[PDB]
């Protein structure tokens, strides 16, 4: 078929068109968007500090296996301040940092996959986590979900032994018994002021000073998460399910290298 | 569409509290409902009409 | 010569423009900025300002020889109207908090049918801009296609503004191929991250020219076309009226 | 009164695809109205039909391939696997999608912009091999096979759809290991006249290059491809 | 007829704001009526309206 | 026939969750439908008819 | 409103001919049309009637 | 990745892990024993087996 590519649309065809064929169509709904994002994928492993369960929390993290998680798909983390409430970065870091180093694994906390795979703008969801525990033994986790934008930073402990994390009325999620199952699940509701989230960059500061640090719009996350708990040995990983996704305007994907090899690829 | 879920049970939780609440703003605004309950406070003998009056001036 | 159901105009306020090869208005996302109020914003809004809603034309660059495939220009938006070239439009956006605007773009550059290329103009939301919101100033490949990534971060993957360009055509785009076409037209709605932006501190669209296929010609044929551009606030819509900004720079 | 339950052996497992919710912790909450948004889809074949680039002469891809004043019938001017794992593909949407399916059926759309000058004239013969008796190796032994003459002239583009040639309903995204002289054939690219022009003129001109997905096309079960770093 | 259950993996959590009531252990307990009672409200915004004092000079 | 299967409750997750599904295919091809979805890039000003028109070359 | 249940002795048993189905974990997948398949039998019996040989001289 | 993962292990499980997958492989229907055909176009022989034809 004859065309003209430079207005920007382009006709749609089938073997149809120019030859003798046929359409071939067959149904499939695993193409749809909710349906992609509607599993479950991780994020990184954490940790619990030493008897959290009856102090005040502090930020820690194990083997760059902090404390606390923002709920977010984005990079996080800053293997520079293991020892520092983490934060959202623009940038994933590699496992080392010299040459000689390795990319993976990973050092920064994020969702690899939905970042080699985004073609969207902006989304909305509700987030739906899983804390798995690396052990089949008895494991105690305690956990407090901060909507974004509020308190963060549940350091005073205000009742004699028992745990910062488990103060006041915001909602906190306990599982330890010898009869458990150790895994923890729950759903968040989307909490943003904003009304659609940046999926991958935002072209815009975070004060109208406009010191001048663009990347990511302030409050676009889904909160921030503090563990506490009795295996301060046993790591845990966290995972993310997207519930009822919605993205809005297209755009590029993550770059994948020129095989400087054959004709085509393969795996890993 | 819908996701990946296929359970033919009604969710026990109801959707107010399995979802979000989606709300649609109206560009021209709306109007708050006139009360919010039945708390308040009284002003009464506000005004007049009605003593030992018009010997009352003027 | 350039015809027929190609010849098109289009009249701003007391502007218009004129091109006599075009290939159609692409409108991005299928809708236009309806100029509709901000539901967040409890003041009135000042809209339908004739004097802001015209076509504002400048230049961007030169195209030559030497260019490579996927150097580009950026020109974020409404930052580069903002100035002394904005006119009143820059005038009223200077006053003003907030701003929801949808954009209507002609990008301009003749040739001949002796010389070969072919320029690639999208406009993308939230496509990473200079920090300062300026156009750029030169063409560049600069940080494509995996973002710029901190000095240090010497295994990181990649950064958050990663620009895959194999893939730029899945945003509003038209080409600028000239055998083909001497203008492209290029329209798009509001989108954001809320209901109307501060636009102060958020260029939320940027006009993006590329080279895709390099400029060739024989000798005596012109050896370097100007390229221009004339855009247009559609329906700008204000709302939050104070001092001004000033540092209008 | 309490109800008797038979607890089954996988009690307490977790799976990451379960079709199902879990406990909503935090419920009535409204959100911030989003109605004024545009620009959303809602699958991915939406957007699967909006070609991007194929890169040539990897690994110093450019977005075209080049036309000369001279027709070798032994020569390409390219030579395309169609497999979804081609290095030619690795960086249109077609492929960075289709990458995170197991199989595809259905039309493939290699788009060709002449950039040359208008002045110019020539002819290509695009063709499409179906595996078995492996590639063509001159225009004469391609002309065999599926193929379209595409003219030079106002139009500047011209759409060849490589037709779902296959003895199974679906085809397999992607490589295991790499397809031989498999793969499902190949598409490829020849002149039958050559470049011709007036006095004046260059005596080359690049062919944009671009692939999308037909109206037939289809893909099926999500899965994730190997982990990569862009760099 | 004993019925099959799946234990879902977060069997046993506690969640401090789960939407649901727990076991009563002390029914049919009559209250003592408070219907005399006034000045109730049901809404925190019924009370956000009363002015309250700005601190000046802090 | 079925296997071996009797429960009296209906499935719990559904059918199209709970096994493949069957299609089938004719052999002279099926028609996609028409649109996939409604995203959509549009071209306006396509053509003519309307403007300043017929000072226009013929 | 949690229900009660009562735990049955047998807790956690498997058993491999049980008659009923297990956790779907990758619903909604469409399978390739196999319509134009022939030869297909459902019941042993359906084949048992075909006559093979007996061994002699073992 | 999203690639389904399944994972038990807790105090209170009963250990054993269930579930059923679809059927997933490119052929209509499979061979059961044997499959009189090779891997490539190239017959470089060895017959026996249909590729792709397990779960």
């Amino acid at each position: 078929g004859v065309e003209n590519a430079e207005k920007g649309v382009t006709e749609n065809t089938d073997a149809t068109a120019d030859f003798v064929a046929q359409p071939v169509y067959l149904p499939e709904n695993q193409t749809k968007v909710a349906f992609f994002y509607d599993r479950s994928s991780p994020i990184g492993a954490f940790a619990v500090k030493s008897g959290s369960l009856e102090s005040g929390f502090a930020p820690f993290s194990n083997k760059a296996c902090p404390n606390s998680v923002i709920l977010t798909p984005g990079p996080q983390f800053d293997p520079a301040y293991d020892q520092l409430r983490p934060q959202r970065l623009t940038e994933i870091w590699g496992n080392g940092n010299e040459e000689t180093s390795e990319v993976f694994p990973l050092k920064t906390k994020q969702d690899y996959s939905f970042c080699l795979f985004s073609p969207f703008v902006y989304y909305k969801c509700d987030l739906e986590v899983t804390l798995s525990p690396h052990t089949s033994g008895a494991h105690g986790l305690l956990v407090r979900w901060c909507p974004t934008g509020t308190p963060t930073k549940p350091t005073t402990q205000v009742l004699h032994e028992v745990s910062s994390l488990s103060e006041g009325r915001t909602p906190q999620v306990y599982s330890a018994g010898p009869g458990t199952s150790n895994q923890i699940s729950f759903v968040v509701p989307y909490n943003s002021p904003l009304s659609v989230l940046p999926a991958v960059w935002y072209n815009g500061h975070k004060r109208f000073d406009n010191t001048g640090d663009l990347g990511i719009a302030p409050n676009s996350d889904f909160g921030t998460l503090f563990f506490a708990g009795t295996k301060p040995d046993i790591k845990f990983t966290v995972y993310l399910r997207y519930k009822n996704m919605r993205v809005f305007c297209p755009r590029p994907t993550v770059f994948f290298p020129w095989p400087t090899s054959g004709d085509k690829i393969d795996m890993t | 569409s819908e996701g990946n879920e296929g359970v033919i049970i009604n969710n026990f939780y109801s959707n107010q509290y399995q979802n979000s609440i989606d709300l649609s703003a109206n560009a021209t605004g709306s109007d708050p409902p006139k009360t919010y309950g039945q708390f308040s406070n009284l002003l009464s003998g506000a005004v007049n009409a009605f003593s030992n009056m018009l010997p009352l001036l003027a | 010569e350039n015809l027929s159901d190609r010849v098109s105009q289009d009249t701003a306020g007391n502007t218009v423009t004129n091109t006599q090869s075009t290939v159609g208005r692409l409108v991005g996302y299928g809708t236009v900025h309806d100029g509709e109020h901000p539901a967040s914003c409890a003041d009135t809004a000042s809209e339908k300002i004739l004097a802001v809603e015209r076509y504002y034309t400048f230049k961007v660059n030169d195209w030559t020889s030497t260019q490579k495939p996927f150097e580009y220009i950026r020109i974020p938006l409404p930052h580069v109207l903002s100035g002394e070239d904005g006119g009143v439009f820059g005038a009223t956006l200077r006053r003003h908090y907030l701003v929801k605007t949808g954009w209507r773009v002609q990008v301009q550059c003749n040739a001949s049918q002796f010389h070969a290329g072919s320029l690639l103009v999208f406009m993308a939301p939230e496509y990473p801009t200079l920090d300062v919101f300026a156009m750029d100033n030169r063409w560049s490949k600069d940080n494509l296609p995996n973002g710029t990534r901190t000095q240090t971060n010497r295994k990181g993957p990649f950064a958050m503004d990663h620009q895959n360009f194999w893939q730029w055509t899945l945003y509003p785009h038209q080409f600028l191929n000239l055998r083909t076409n001497t203008t492209v037209d290029l329209e798009v709605p509001y989108v954001n991250i809320a209901p109307t932006s501060s636009w102060t501190q958020h260029a939320s669209w940027t006009l993006v020219i590329a080279v895709v296929a390099p400029l060739t010609y024989s000798t005596g044929a012109s050896t370097s076309l100007d390229i221009t551009a004339s855009i247009q606030p559609v329906r700008p819509v204000f709302n939050g009226l104070r001092h001004e900004v000033l540092s209008r720079q | 009164s309490p109800i008797p339950v038979t607890i089954r052996e996988h009690a307490g497992t977790w799976y990451s695809t379960l079709p199902d919710s879990t406990v909503p912790i935090y419920g009535k909450t409204p959100v911030a109205p989003a109605n004024y948004m545009v620009g959303e889809y809602k699958d991915f074949l939406e957007i699967a039909q909006i070609p991007t680039f194929i890169g040539n002469k990897v690994p110093n891809a450019v977005p075209y391939i080049e036309a000369s004043n001279t027709a070798v019938k032994t020569q390409p001017l390219a030579v395309y696997q169609v497999t979804l794992s081609c290095s030619c593909l690795a960086n249109t949407f077609l492929a960075a999608l289709s990458r995170n399916f197991a199989q595809y059926r259905g039309s493939l759309v290699y788009t060709f912009v002449f950039t040359g000058t208008a002045m110019m004239k020539g002819k290509f013969l695009i063709a499409y091999t179906p595996p078995g008796a492996g590639k063509p190796t001159s225009r004469d032994q391609a002309m065999q096979a599926t193929y379209a003459i595409w003219d030079l002239g106002l139009n500047s583009s011209y759409s060849f759809t490589v037709p779902f040639i296959s003895p199974t309903h679906f085809r397999m995204v992607g490589t295991d290991q790499a397809n031989i002289t498999n793969v499902d054939g190949w598409v490829t690219v020849w002149q039958l006249t050559p470049l011709t022009y007036p006095p004046g003129c260059p005596t080359s001109a690049k062919i944009l290059t671009m692939v999308s997905a037909g109206k037939d096309f289809s893909l099926k079960m999500p899965i994730s491809p190997a982990p990569w770093s862009p760099q």
